[PDB]
């Protein structure tokens, strides 16, 4: 416990879980919405996925 | 009539009739009338084969 001839400055980061509030004004964006559509992807030994 | 028999030709026919492949998709390029009658079907079949909402997609599945 003898001082070495130099000091040190220690840096840490810390994480904080927090709740939030989001305010969005009226009619701020325009969403264009297209029809949903389906296509098959696989066929395995037992089942078919879409 | 005299004997009932052990199987039903009706059931056998109806059970096979669901295993034959779907027919081919022709496209006549010699008569305008047939050409249109087939392109109409082409667009109908794309809709039926790619529209989620219907169950016909899952059937063509």
């Amino acid at each position: 416990k003898i001082h070495p001839g130099v000091a040190m400055t220690v840096v840490r980061t810390d994480e904080i879980l927090s709740e939030n509030i989001l305010f969005s004004s009226r009619a701020s964006t325009s969403m264009f919405i297209g029809t949903p559509n389906v296509s098959r992807r696989e066929a395995r030994v037992d089942a078919v996925t879409f | 009539m005299k004997v009932q028999g052990s199987v039903d030709r009706r059931r056998l026919q109806r059970r096979i009739a669901g295993l034959l492949p779907p027919p081919a998709r022709r496209l006549n390029i010699s008569r305008g009338s047939e050409f249109t009658r087939d392109v109409r079907g082409l667009v109908e079949e794309h809709a039926q084969a790619s529209s989620l909402s219907a169950a016909a997609v899952w059937r063509a599945g």
